[PDB]
């Protein structure tokens, strides 16, 4: 009874969500961060060197 | 004399057996009751097929 409670909330409350897909650049969030932006491959290079 | 006995008192006609009426036997029947269903729930359409 239990599984068959957990069953019809499953497919009662089932709800098709909203799937989207969103591409971030890491050099660009930096160089945008509102607190420390910065050139990011910059930063890389001086850190390698 | 006057009650139509004997001499020592035994009675001159022999008193009735007055048959009883005896008992009789007892029956018992089945008895039943009607219903109604009850209100049907609109289901909530899931999304499966």
């Amino acid at each position: 009874l239990n599984l068959a409670e957990m069953e019809k909330v499953w497919l009662e409350r089932d709800e098709r969500a909203l799937e989207v897909t969103r591409t971030v650049s890491l050099a660009q969030f930096y160089q945008a961060l509102s607190s420390d932006n910065f050139n990011l491959t910059e930063k890389l290079t001086q850190f390698l060197r | 004399l006057r009650h139509n006995l004997s001499i020592d008192g035994q009675p001159l006609s022999l008193a009735i057996y007055a048959e009883p009426t005896d008992p009789k036997a007892l029956l018992t029947s089945m008895v039943q009751a009607s219903q109604g269903g009850s209100a049907v729930l609109p289901g909530t359409l899931s999304l499966y097929r």
